[PDB]
C-alpha cells in the first residue's frame, strides 16, 4: 500500500 | 506557493469565467484538485485529476492544464456559483510540502446597478443606562458592493472609530446589504445633538443622509 | 459515506488542545484523512494527512506546532503549543467528503455571554448583540417563524477583543404595532439564551 493524501484523485 | 486569479471576479450570469493556477515548481503527475468554498460551509471538491468532473457537479465546470499552469472554467455562470475557488495539488515530499492550496478566488455575480435604502438606528435607552453607546446605520439590498458609509457627529466627520460587516451575495437577487456602527462612550454621546450617516453610491445620484437629533 | 470533526473550544494560549474526527461510512484502513484549516476571513491551509499505513507527514510550517494520529474510528490532531494564530475553523476529510468543522479560539479572554439591544422601527428594526467571547452567535426571528427579509451580519472583533453583531429585518410598516417581533439569540460558550421583543418607541 502506497501512501497517499487522497485529494486529487477520486478517493471514493 | 501556488498562486492564483486576483479576488474577484466579477460575471454576469450566463457568462463565464476563468480561473487559473499556477505553480512556482511543477505539480506531481497530474494530481491536481478544485474546490469551492462559501462562507460558514465546508469545501466542496468540483475536480480531481486536473480535468476529471466529480459526481453531482453541474457540466457547467471544466478544467484543464499540466506542469505548471492550470485553469477552472464556470460557463453559463449562474447566481449559485458566487463563491471563492481554491486549486490544490501534489508534490514531491522531500522537495517541498506534499500538498498544497492556493490563495483562492473569489467570484463575484454582476448584476443590474440598485440602491441601497439607508436606516439609522440610535442607541437603546437600554444601552445608555449602561456605560456605552453605539448608533447604527443600515444600508440594505445593493450593488456593487463599493459604497462609501460617512459618519458626522454635529459635523465632525467620523474616521477609524465605526466598523462594518457585510453580507455574503444574496442568493435570489445577488444584492449585498452592510451594517456600520460607530461606538462612543455614553458621554462623549451626551455631549453632541446632530447624530448622521451620510451614503455615497453608483445608484445613487446624490449622497442620502440619515440622521437623527438627541431626544427627538 | 461522512465525517464529523469536534472539540474545537476557547483555550489559552499553549494549552495543548486536541482536535477528533469521526469517521461514519467507511474504512480507516482503506482511506486517509486529512486535517485543513482557515483563520476567519482567510483562505485554506492544509495541515497534514495520515495515510491508510499510519505514515503521517506536515506542512513545513506545520512542523512542531502539530500531531496526527489514528485509532479504529476515529483520527486526532493534538496542537502541540498553541499561540492566537491558531484560532479558525478546522476541517478533517478527504476528497468529496469534508465536516461541517469545529472551531478552535485561542486567546486570553474570559468567555462572555453578550447583551442583546434592540434596534427599534417598508420598515427596519432588529438586535445588537454585542460584547460577547468567543464565537459563535445564533440568531433568528419569532422562532424561525420569519426568514424573510432577515439579514444577520457578520461578526466584528471590537477595539475591546470582544465580538458584536446585528441582525437585521425589513418589515412592513402596516404591521408594526399588530405584529410582535422578538429575536432569538443563542451564545452556546456561555448558555445564555435570549429572547428579545423589538418595538417602536415614541
Amino acid at each position: 500500500m502506497v501512501d497517499s493524501p487522497q485529494l486529487a484523485t477520486l478517493a471514493d | 506557493v501556488l498562486t492564483q486569479t486576483t479576488s474577484p471576479v466579477s460575471a454576469a450570469v450566463g457568462s463565464t469565467v476563468t480561473i487559473s493556477c499556477q505553480s512556482s515548481q511543477s505539480v506531481r503527475t497530474n494530481k491536481l484538485a478544485w474546490f469551492q468554498q462559501k462562507p460558514g460551509q465546508p469545501p466542496k471538491r468540483l475536480i480531481y485529476s486536473a480535468s476529471t468532473l466529480d459526481f453531482g457537479v453541474p457540466s457547467r465546470f471544466s478544467a484543464s492544464g499540466s506542469g505548471t499552469q492550470f485553469t477552472l472554467t464556470i460557463s453559463d455562470v449562474q447566481c449559485d456559483d458566487a463563491a471563492t475557488y481554491y486549486c490544490l495539488g501534489y508534490f514531491d515530499c522531500s522537495i517541498a510540502d506534499c500538498v498544497a492550496f492556493g490563495g483562492g478566488t473569489e467570484v463575484v455575480v454582476k448584476r443590474t446597478v440598485a440602491a441601497p435604502s439607508v436606516f439609522i438606528f440610535p442607541p437603546s435607552d437600554e444601552q445608555l443606562k449602561s456605560g456605552t453607546a453605539s448608533v447604527v446605520c443600515l444600508l440594505n439590498n445593493f450593488y456593487p458592493r463599493e459604497a462609501k458609509v460617512q459618519w458626522k457627529v454635529d459635523n465632525a466627520l467620523q474616521s477609524g472609530n465605526s466598523q462594518e460587516s457585510v453580507t455574503e451575495q444574496d442568493s435570489k437577487d445577488s444584492t449585498y446589504s452592510l451594517s456600520s456602527t460607530l461606538t462612543l462612550s455614553k458621554a462623549d454621546y451626551e455631549k453632541h445633538k446632530v447624530y448622521a450617516c451620510e451614503v455615497t453610491h453608483q445608484g445613487l445620484s446624490s449622497p442620502v443622509t440619515k440622521s437623527f437629533n438627541r431626544g427627538e | 459515506q461522512s465525517v464529523e470533526e469536534s472539540g474545537g473550544r476557547l483555550v489559552t494560549p499553549g494549552t495543548p488542545l486536541t482536535l477528533t474526527c469521526t469517521v461514519s461510512g467507511f474504512s480507516l484502513s482503506s482511506n486517509a484523512i486529512n486535517w485543513v484549516r482557515q483563520a476567519p476571513g482567510k483562505g485554506l491551509e492544509w495541515i497534514g494527512y495520515i495515510a491508510v499505513s499510519g505514515n503521517t507527514y506536515y506542512a513545513s510550517w506545520a512542523k512542531g506546532r502539530f500531531t496526527i494520529s489514528k485509532a479504529s474510528t476515529t483520527v486526532d490532531l493534538k496542537m502541540t503549543s498553541p499561540t492566537a494564530e491558531d484560532t479558525g475553523t478546522y476541517f478533517c476529510g478527504k476528497s468529496n467528503i469534508w465536516g461541517p468543522g469545529t472551531l478552535v479560539t485561542v486567546s486570553l479572554a474570559s468567555t462572555k455571554g453578550p447583551s442583546v439591544f434592540p434596534l427599534a422601527p417598508t420598515a427596519a428594526l432588529g438586535c445588537l448583540v454585542k460584547d460577547y467571547f468567543p464565537e459563535p452567535v445564533t440568531v433568528s426571528w419569532n422562532s424561525g417563524a420569519l426568514t424573510s427579509g432577515v439579514h444577520t451580519f457578520p461578526a466584528v472583533l471590537q477595539s475591546s477583543g470582544l465580538y458584536s453583531l446585528s441582525s437585521v429585518v425589513t418589515v412592513p410598516s402596516s404591521s408594526l404595532g399588530t405584529q410582535t417581533y422578538i429575536c432569538n439569540v443563542n451564545h452556546k460558550p456561555s448558555n445564555t439564551k435570549v429572547d428579545k421583543k423589538v418595538e417602536p418607541k415614541s
